[PDB]
């Protein structure tokens, strides 16, 4: 299964609510998980099951999900929002992740 | 603190047998799911193989039959992957994952998550 | 001569004892240090009697 | 018939004092029959369903209780009103 994020390139100022578009090609409606990942950092706990927080992660952050359709919405950004994510479903074995995006000036 | 201690960094050649070491502390390991996930450096992410601990239970991807081989020894509580033949292939930087455990962590813990905490990384050179 | 027993037979000869008019006394089972498991399927350990 | 729709997160109970009243809401995590930390454990069991994984496949029940109180109707059905 191919995950396409979309854009691979998002050019943001401090305060620019944006979005990224995770969409997936069939039903994985209930496990969906959502990852951060610093520059040479192990990725920590964004979003699991596609509807709950993870601990550890400041609460401006939400993802959202629309059917097969999913987008990483941040709706109040900050100046240390400049980073990139992933995407990872957990419904139905293999799990994939997505691509990434990076973020520049 | 629930730790999960990987080995370093090691460049080798192909066809040698190698033995790398993740070790939990600062939990209970019998309880939680082992989840695996490898990422190659600088690219994309695929499954190379999930084993159960609990009783060493052997179920890998179709595209990954006998390629690694994991196992963990319950004495010294850490986790090996076992290689036969090295390829080049599996150049990488390798991740080994315990389970996250957010409803009734105590209940079960097991079958929860494949993300929980992870040590400074084994990037496996293969 | 079963519960506290002595000994015990092999896996492939496995006897029947059909022993009769018998008084089932669990609670030493249940509580029993000797035996360092006592997992129990076929209906709950506290209601054996 | 969820089997499609709805995975070791299901908990059920088997060790208690008594049956619960009709619709009761009780939660506890600890105090096991015989064998607080000690082999006495948590009471409730993770059901067996796995995305790997007919009778031992995961279901869902929902019920819709309903409430004939003498009261304010407030919940009524699609029935079109003439005059009277
Ligand atoms: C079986 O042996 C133990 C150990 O001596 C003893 O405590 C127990 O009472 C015995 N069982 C019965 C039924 O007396």
């Amino acid at each position: 299964i191919q995950m396409t994020q979309s854009p691979s390139t998002l050019s943001a100022s401090v305060g620019d609510r944006v979005t990224i578009t995770c969409r997936a090609s069939q039903s994985i409606s209930y496990w969906l998980a959502w990852y951060q990942q610093k520059p040479g950092k192990a990725p920590k706990l964004l979003i699991y099951q596609a509807s709950s927080l993870e601990s550890g992660v400041p609460s401006r952050f939400s993802g959202s999900e629309s059917g097969t359709e999913f987008t990483l919405t941040i709706s109040s950004l900050q100046p240390d929002d400049f980073a990139t994510y992933y995407c990872q479903q957990y419904n139905s074995y293999p799990y994939t992740f997505g691509q990434g995006t990076k973020l520049e000036i | 603190q629930v730790q999960l201690q990987q080995s370093g960094a090691e460049v080798k050649k192909p066809g040698e047998s190698l033995k790398i070491s993740c070790k939990g502390s600062g939990y209970s390991f019998t309880s939680y799911w082992i989840g695996w996930v490898r990422q190659m450096p600088g690219k994309g992410l695929e499954w190379m193989g999930i084993i159960y601990p609990g009783d060493s239970d052997t179920r890998y991807s179709p595209s990954f039959q006998g390629q690694v081989t994991i196992s963990a020894d319950k004495s010294i509580s850490t986790a090996y992957m076992q290689w036969s033949s090295l390829k080049a292939s599996d150049t990488a930087m390798y991740y080994c994952a315990r389970s996250f455990r957010d409803d009734p962590r105590i209940a079960v813990a097991g079958p929860a998550d494949a993300f929980d905490i992870w040590g400074q990384g084994t990037m496996v050179t293969v | 001569e079963v519960f506290n027993a002595t000994r015990f037979a092999s896996v492939y000869a496995w006897n029947r004892k059909r022993i009769s008019n018998c008084v089932a006394d669990y609670s030493v089972l249940y509580n029993s240090a000797s035996f360092s498991t006592f997992k129990c399927y076929g209906v709950s350990p506290t209601k054996l009697n | 018939n969820s089997n499609n729709l709805d995975n070791y997160n299901y908990l059920y109970r088997l060790f208690r004092k008594s049956n619960l009243k009709p619709f009761e809401r009780d939660i506890s995590t600890e105090i096991y029959q015989a064998g607080e930390g000690f082999n006495c454990y948590f009471p409730l069991q993770s059901y067996g369903f796995q995305p790997t994984n007919v009778g031992y496949q995961p279901y869902r029940v929902v019920v819709l209780s309903f409430e004939l109180l003498h009261a304010p109707a407030t919940v009524c059905g699609p029935k079109k009103s003439t005059n009277l």
